[PDB]
């Protein structure tokens, strides 16, 4: 399922912004 | 047209802000710190208790030499010049501000019932309801917003705030701007960037309709519209904007979606002719009182659970640092005007 894949992947917390 | 008076009349007040920013308003001694509430590169914000009023507020701390170092020297002007000038139910008061050797400060009215985020992930989705009521509040803050010409460029849960009559309260203005012409800035958060942004094209306002529709969705469903393990990934299903929806959407969400994920700027909802009502107008807004949601007349479906005044149980852990303040002034010509 999508929701499997989230919860298995690396972007599940807090995101940090890019400014690059 | 008395949205069309409000408006008129938020610029006249704006604008005077704008123009005579406050500044240097406290100073650190008067605070006495109590908690950290987030930390990240974003800075670091504390749970304080002004001393002379016993007042809570939350307030960030940004390391001069650390912005300098980031080259977000403008941006955290930016930040700071709109967010002492902006007025709006669901924008987070700066209440003070002022700076020292080390440190640039920004004290903020204190909201209790943590980041959208935590609830969010804890509770698994919104029901659609549940998210249309946050999605209102968004509507309303991004029309002012950009009447005054600004664009705030880094939606996402974290950046809001739960009050304790569960309304939403935007944080986080690093990357707000005004600006009437186009802007170039590679900033936001990957998972929120509209396509034009990745294929460095110049953009405006129109990227924020697009991040509401990454918002909507996420809140709907759980997670992103367009996730991977990498930044690089994330921007390549961005700009294919194949987007699949879960079979629990309504069919109104998903007509919704389609318009405001919308790669064509030609007809990105937000952006026409029609502007907001476009927005306002539509299916799935349709059980909506926009008047009722401004006025905050409207039940909140989440009421964070709060026990004490300075309680911070909505949030979470993080390591106590030291607030170190060097003898030596550093950065000053740079900050001369925070
Ligand atoms: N890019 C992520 C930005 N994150 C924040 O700005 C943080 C804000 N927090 C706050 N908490 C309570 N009241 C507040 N008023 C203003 N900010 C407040 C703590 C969590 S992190």
């Amino acid at each position: 399922t999508t929701y499997a894949d989230f919860i298995a992947s690396g972007r599940t917390g807090r995101r940090n912004a890019i400014h690059d | 047209e008395s949205v069309k008076e409000f408006l008129a009349k938020a610029k006249e007040d704006f604008l005077k802000k704008w123009e005579s920013p406050a500044q240097n308003t406290a100073h650190l001694d008067q605070f006495e710190r109590i908690k950290t509430l987030g930390t990240g590169s974003f800075g670091r914000v504390m749970l304080v208790k002004h001393k002379e009023t016993g007042n809570h507020y939350a307030m960030k701390i940004l390391d001069k030499q650390k912005v300098v170092k980031l080259k977000q020297i403008e941006h955290t002007l930016n930040e700071k010049r709109i967010l002492q000038a902006v007025n709006f139910p669901f924008l987070v008061k700066l209440e003070f501000s002022f700076k020292d050797n080390s440190n640039l400060y920004m004290v903020m009215e204190y909201v209790p019932g943590g980041e959208m985020f935590s609830h969010l992930r804890r509770i698994g989705r919104f029901s659609e309801p549940h998210a249309r009521f946050y999605a209102a509040q968004i509507v309303l803050t991004f029309e002012y917003l950009h009447s005054l010409d600004l664009i705030y460029r880094d939606l996402k849960p974290e950046n809001l705030l739960i009050d304790q009559q569960g309304y939403i309260q935007v944080t986080d203005f690093g990357f707000a701007k005004r600006v009437k012409g186009r802007t170039w800035t590679l900033c936001g958060t990957p998972e929120y960037l509209a396509p034009e942004i990745i294929l460095s094209k110049g953009y405006n306002k129109a990227v924020d309709w697009w991040a509401l529709g990454v918002l909507i969705y996420e809140m709907a469903a759980g997670y992103p519209p367009f996730f991977a393990d990498q930044p690089i990934q994330i921007y390549e299903k961005i700009v294919s904007g194949k987007v699949r929806f879960p079979s629990h959407f309504s069919s109104d969400l998903k007509d919704l979606l389609r318009n405001l994920l919308q790669v064509d700027l030609t007809k990105r909802f937000g952006n026409l002719k029609n502007g907001v009502n476009d927005i306002k107008n539509h299916k799935w807004f349709a059980t909506t009182d926009w008047i009722a949601i401004y006025q905050r007349k409207v039940e909140a479906p989440f009421i964070p659970k709060f026990k004490g005044p300075g309680d911070t149980s909505n949030f979470d852990d993080y390591e106590e640092e030291e607030i170190r303040v060097s003898i030596n002034e550093k950065c000053g010509k740079e900050f001369s005007e925070f």
